């Protein structure tokens, strides 16, 4: 199988987080 | 507990280096809530990680 699944949503929800808070 | 065990790949990946703990305690917070988004009453620990990987491009 490939590497990180739900990795984007790691990164990404982080990114989010990181703008929204 | 409810706990992630961490060698998954790439996951691991952020769950490793100086804010590793922060990953843990991050996604650990938001896996015991499963309200409705990422870490929703866990916000503080999210922020950590940003704060902690902001110092650290590829460094771990």
């Amino acid at each position: 199988e490939h590497c990180g699944h739900l990795i984007e949503a790691h990164k990404e929800s982080m990114r989010a987080l990181g703008f929204k808070i | 507990n409810g706990n992630i065990n961490w060698n998954s790949p790439c996951l691991g990946g952020m769950a490793s280096g100086p804010c590793g703990e922060q990953f843990k305690s991050a996604f650990s917070c938001f896996h015991y809530s499963t309200e409705e988004i990422k870490g929703s009453d866990c916000v503080d620990q999210f922020r950590a990680m940003q704060e902690c990987m902001q110092k650290y491009p590829d460094l771990y």
